[PDB]
RNA sequence: AGGGGAUCGAAGAUGAUCAGAUACCGUCGUAGUCUUAACCAUAAACUAUGCCGACUAGGGAUCGGGUGGUGUUUUUCUUAUGACCCACUCGGCACCUUACGAGAAAUCAAAGUCUUUGGGUUCUGGGGGGAGUAUGGUCGCAAGGCUGAAACUUAAAGGAAUUG
């Protein structure tokens, strides 16, 4: 990927992880 | 700013010798620079140099001879015992036949050979050869 | 590797420059790196001056010229032959191409 | 080996005539050399030794051209060195041209004393540096009997030089043998190019050997 | 340089730049050995008699060889008021 | 298509350089000359030599050309070079016996301390658009 | 120049600077963090004893075509399971 | 030193000034030359003719030093002075190179144009830069007829004069010829004007040689 | 959040190409684009060149300032201006040639005065991935920012130029 896209995909994964964490808490 | 006046002086003399000049203008002058110049003059690496008063800070006009190849200041005036001076003269001076580590003792500013003969040692000023 | 010393942009001391739009692909490009051409032409071509001159009530009327500055994007201009690739040693020749009309 | 050697260049004519006695006056006046016969004649004992044969490969659209870089060093082990690098197609011609180039590129060195001069100099007269490419070699004087401390290539070059003892310090990628040899050669040739207080007396500029015997040259 | 006994053990004593007192290397292939023949009283050049100048390759490549040579000639009194020690 | 490749050019140049006085304008004469003063394997090659040498003859009779240098044309050079006007252009003769210069060079002459006829006249400091 | 402090009274900054930049070397970081103890299969140890669990023929890398016969072993010192190679031709059949 | 017979005569200074040697320098000036005298308000630096002539006599001594005349080679690629170079080399035993230099003639020893002269003279450094470089490569002095804008690399004796006017270069070549001939000894003494008059050195362009050919054939 | 609301326009609505096209092209079109307070603190925020000093090489120009010109026009009869021309100087964006030094070079008048290694100083990097990820802090309403690993894996990744 472009490093730009890798960063964006990682950001979306972080967003999903934070949503799951907020649901769990 | 201009931290070490002698560093400026020796940088100027080295640059001009490399360039090929026969005279340099050391812009700010100081007692320590004068003594450095006296040492090099006594040993012959310099020709006839002249001081100029300006009521603010002296200027120096040094007539070289091209015999000099490279001077240089050891800017942090390190402390050298009478034993470590051999290490310093091995590190800086090319060969033990010639070359002088100009250093300041309580007896005055003077090269390493005279300093050894007087059996004194102080802080290192620079190296000339 | 540095393709050009002047970066092919020609600012060197302004941080940022206002951008202007291409006239062919409507690209926003900085005005300095905008490879501009002044297109001074007549309203009629050389093949029509005769008919207009003979179909004119004014005998000595001289037809006026149309003026406009053209700001290209770089890609359109490399495509539209107005700007030409050069050999590496000939890149640095800044002077405009020598006038063929000598 | 038919050393017929029709001499072109004035120096060749002079040395064939015998008016040139030693390479001393050759190096005295920055006298250029273009014929290897001259250096062969003045110093008849140039030991040679090839140092490397590196195959290099250029590529055109059909196959690969394979040439050979021969790197050779020559000397007399008595204060004269010469480096020769040359590319060629066949090996024998490669080493031949390389040794010719080395003989042209011969250089005197300045063997000095580590301290308390006794008998004969063994090491260099001073610390020296030589940088080619990114390889920078430092030649620093050695006490008697310390040996030639260097990589095998530089060690063998110094052996052909004639120095008995010297310490070395290489920096960069000395891996590239050709660059290392060039750097060491430049450093060891620089030994003269350094004003030493024992070499301070102003000389009288003895007349050049070309001028005094210019009549002998220009064969007619 | 000099052996303990007192023999010139150094290989060869090289010349020096007559303008800058800098050493002239063996392969310093830009240096020049300028000769100036002496002249007698009535205006003839004495053969085989000449003053010498050795100009280093470096100064020649710099382009200041003319200035140094002119200065040397005036210091030797071969040129009359051509160089000014004050410029 | 007939371009007379390397060999005929070289041979012709060498022949003219070496044997100028004994080459003529006629083709067949030069053919026989090149036959006698050069060893040529095939007759066609010698014919081409003769042709281009005749071309060189015509060129040299028109005027001296580049590259070629025979001894006789050095005599034409001697004649043209040795010509000289009897009256110098410089020797204070033209422009009504006047050396027309400006003030600074007059000061130069006076400073050198020698007597020269001068005619001082200042030049306007104005610089035109050019 | 040489943008590290150089005055006499700058021993502190140079010392802390070197202590901080020493964390770049992999060997120094491994030594200080004790990675050879906490996480390495061997506790900073050259050898250790273990028990064979089963035998595996691992296929080689790209240019090499062969199977390298290894054995999975559970270490007896801590219990971590790890594969291990067996040298020479007729040796896997020698491993009971 | 040189005796007072080696001073500048009124005749020679008159000849120099008439040739407009003093008007050579252009608007641009390089710090390589202190030969300037004054800056004309029109914008022409004026060359100090005395120092010039002194450079000529120094150069004449330089050439007189070398015993073998063909070891002096006079080079010119500029049209304005190639004829003067030819004539100079004809008068002395120097060897002339006119126009194209055939680069590599000093270094490559196989070349048939190989010349290895102990001295070389160059009409113009800007034009004969290749000659300067190839003289540097094999340790040769160059007595270059510099201008006050000609660059001074590798030139040892720089004779300042005009190089934009053919009169100046022709006359300066003649002066150098006269002085080297006098110092050689064949000429008896340095008081009479030389038998060969200076304008025989000036450049002859094709239209002028055409006019003179017509005049000579007229009789 | 509040005021705007023309153009342009992410999302979308579509009309075509395409094997597929919720992409390139064409029509519309919300948020934004513009503002007022409050946040955010990231960009190839690039000259990919930290700052302050001294020295080293020539060339014109250009901008601002100051000097002189019996300078040129101007015109208010003329001074005085102003605008120009010439020379110099201080400071700035740069540019041109060159290396004598530098670099692995491409190139640099600083990236020089660095093995002949030291003018004063902050901040970074130590093979490539893993990864600017996990975790822990802290800032932020949120997006995210700052700080920031390791296990493991790999023999290269990469720079510059050369020939195809
Ligand atoms: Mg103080
Ligand atoms: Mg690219
Ligand atoms: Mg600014
Ligand atoms: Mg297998
Ligand atoms: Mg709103
Ligand atoms: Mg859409
Ligand atoms: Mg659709
Ligand atoms: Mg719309
Ligand atoms: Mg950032
Ligand atoms: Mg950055
Ligand atoms: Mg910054
Ligand atoms: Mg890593
Ligand atoms: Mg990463
Ligand atoms: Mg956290
Ligand atoms: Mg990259
Ligand atoms: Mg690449
Ligand atoms: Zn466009």
């Amino acid at each position: 990927m472009r490093a730009k896209w890798r960063k964006k995909r990682t950001r979306r994964l972080k967003r999903k992880r934070r949503k799951v964490r907020a649901r769990s808490k | 700013t201009r931290t070490s006046v002698l560093a400026d002086a020796l940088n100027a003399i080295n640059n001009a010798e490399k360039t090929g000049k026969r005279q340099v203008l050391i812009r700010p002058s100081s007692k320590v620079i004068i003594k450095f110049l006296q040492v090099m003059q006594k040993h012959g690496y310099i020709g006839e140099f002249e001081y100029i008063d300006d009521h603010r800070s002296g200027k120096i006009v040094v007539q070289l001879n091209g015999r000099l190849n490279k001077c240089g200041v050891i800017s942090p005036r390190f402390n050298v015992k009478i034993a470590d001076v051999e290490k310093w003269t091995a590190n800086l001076l090319p060969a033990r036949q010639f070359g002088y580590v100009i250093l300041t003792t309580s007896a005055g500013i003077m090269d390493h050979e005279e300093a050894h003969r007087k059996h004194v040692s102080g802080k290192i000023l620079g190296f000339v050869y | 590797p540095k393709k050009r010393a002047s970066n092919g942009r020609n600012k060197k001391g302004r941080g940022h420059v206002k951008p202007v739009r291409c006239v062919n692909c409507s690209r926003s490009v900085p005005k300095d790196k905008a490879i501009k051409r002044m297109a001074i032409r007549n309203i009629v071509e050389a093949a029509a001056i005769r008919d207009l001159s003979e179909a004119s009530v004014y005998a000595e009327y001289a037809l006026p010229k149309t003026y406009n500055k053209l700001h290209y994007c770089i890609s359109c201009a490399i495509h539209a032959r107005i700007v030409r690739v050069r050999s590496r040693t000939d890149r640095r020749i800044r002077a405009p191409p020598q006038r063929p009309r000598f | 080996e038919e050393k017929g050697w029709v001499p072109v260049t004035k120096l060749g004519r002079l040395v064939k005539a015998g008016k040139i006695s030693s390479i001393e006056e050759i190096f005295l006046h920055s006298l250029p050399v273009k014929e290897f016969q001259i250096i062969d004649q003045l110093l008849p004992n140039l030991k040679d030794e090839v140092m490397n044969i590196k195959p290099v490969q250029k590529q055109t659209r059909a196959g690969q051209r394979t040439r050979f870089k021969a790197v050779v060093v020559v000397g007399d082990s008595n204060g004269h060195v010469g480096l020769g690098i040359k590319t060629a197609k066949e090996v024998a011609g490669a080493i031949r041209a390389g040794i010719i180039i080395a003989k042209l590129s011969v250089i005197p060195i300045r063997r000095g004393y580590w301290g308390t001069n006794l008998g004969q100099p063994h090491s260099l007269a001073t610390k020296t540096s030589g940088k080619c490419g990114s390889v920078s070699v430092r030649l620093i004087p050695a006490p008697r009997g310390s040996g030639i401390v260097a990589s095998p290539a530089v060690k063998k070059l110094m052996q052909l030089a004639g120095v008995e003892d010297v310490y070395t310090s290489s920096t960069g990628s000395t891996r590239t043998l050709e660059n290392t040899l060039k750097a060491a050669f430049v450093a060891i040739g620089n030994t003269y190019g350094f004003l030493t207080p024992n070499l301070w007396e102003v000389q009288a500029l003895t007349p050049s050997p070309m001028d005094v015997y210019a009549d002998y040259a220009t064969a007619s | 340089m000099e052996n303990d006994k007192g023999q010139l053990v150094e290989l060869y004593v090289p010349r020096k730049c007559s303008a800058t007192n800098r050493i002239i290397k063996a392969k310093d292939h830009s240096s020049v050995q300028i000769n100036i023949a002496q002249v007698d009283e009535e205006g003839r050049a004495i053969p085989g008699e000449y003053v010498t100048y050795a100009l280093s390759g470096y100064i020649r490549a710099r382009g200041e060889a003319d200035d140094s040579l002119n200065r040397l000639a005036q210091q030797d009194g071969l040129l009359k008021n051509v160089w000014s020690y004050s410029r | 298509g007939r371009v007379r490749t390397k060999t005929v050019k070289r041979a012709s140049k060498a022949l003219i350089e070496k044997y100028y006085p004994k080459l003529t304008m006629d083709f067949q004469t030069n053919k026989r000359l090149c036959d006698e003063i050069a060893t040529i394997q095939s007759k066609r090659l010698r014919n081409k030599i003769a042709g281009y040498t005749t071309h060189l003859m015509k060129r040299i009779q028109k005027g001296p050309v580049r590259g070629i240098s025979f001894k006789l044309q050095e005599e034409e050079r001697e004649r043209k070079d040795q010509y000289v006007p009897d009256v110098s252009a410089l020797d204070l003769s033209h422009s009504n016996d006047v050396l027309n210069v400006d003030t600074q060079t007059a000061e130069l002459v006076n400073s050198l301390g020698l007597k020269l006829p001068l005619s001082v006249s200042s030049v306007s400091a104005v610089r035109d658009r050019r | 120049g040489k943008g590290k402090p150089r005055g006499l009274n700058s021993a502190r900054k140079l010392r802390v600077h070197r202590r901080n930049n020493r964390w770049a070397e992999t060997t120094y970081k491994k030594r200080l963090l004790g990675t050879a103890f906490k996480s390495s299969p061997f506790g900073g140890s050259s050898h250790a004893k273990g028990i064979v669990l089963e035998k595996i023929g691992i296929e080689s890398k790209q240019p090499n075509s062969a199977i390298r016969k290894c054995v999975r072993v559970q270490l007896i010192k801590n219990g971590k399971k790890v594969t291990a190679f067996v040298p020479n031709d007729g040796c896997l059949n020698f491993v009971d | 030193s040189l005796p007072s017979t080696f001073d500048l005569t009124s005749e020679d200074a008159q000849l120099l000034l008439a040739a407009r040697v003093h008007l050579g320098a252009k608007n641009v000036q390089v710090h390589q030359e202190p030969y300037v005298y004054k800056a004309r308000p029109d914008g022409v630096n004026v060359i100090n003719v005395g120092k010039t002539w002194e450079k000529i006599v120094l150069a004449a001594r330089i050439i007189a030093a070398i015993p073998n005349p063909e070891d002096v080679v006079a080079i010119s690629s500029r049209t304005y002075g190639q004829r003067a170079v030819l004539k100079y080399a004809a008068h002395t035993g120097a060897t002339p190179i006119a126009g194209r230099f055939t680069p590599g003639s000093f270094t490559n020893y196989i070349t048939r144009s190989f010349k290895e002269p102990r001295l070389v003279i160059v009409t113009d450094p800007r034009s004969d830069a290749q000659a300067i470089k190839e003289s540097s490569y094999v340790n040769i002095p160059v007595i270059a007829l510099t201008d006050l804008d000609s660059p001074s690399e590798y030139v040892d004796v720089a004779i300042p004069c005009n190089n934009r006017g053919k009169h100046s270069i022709g006359l300066i070549w003649y002066l150098l010829a006269r002085e080297v001939l006098r110092l050689r000894g064949a000429l008896p003494d340095r008081t009479q004007p030389w038998a060969i008059m200076p304008d025989l050195y000036f450049y002859r362009n094709p239209e002028e040689i055409e006019q003179q050919t017509a005049e000579e054939e007229a009789v």
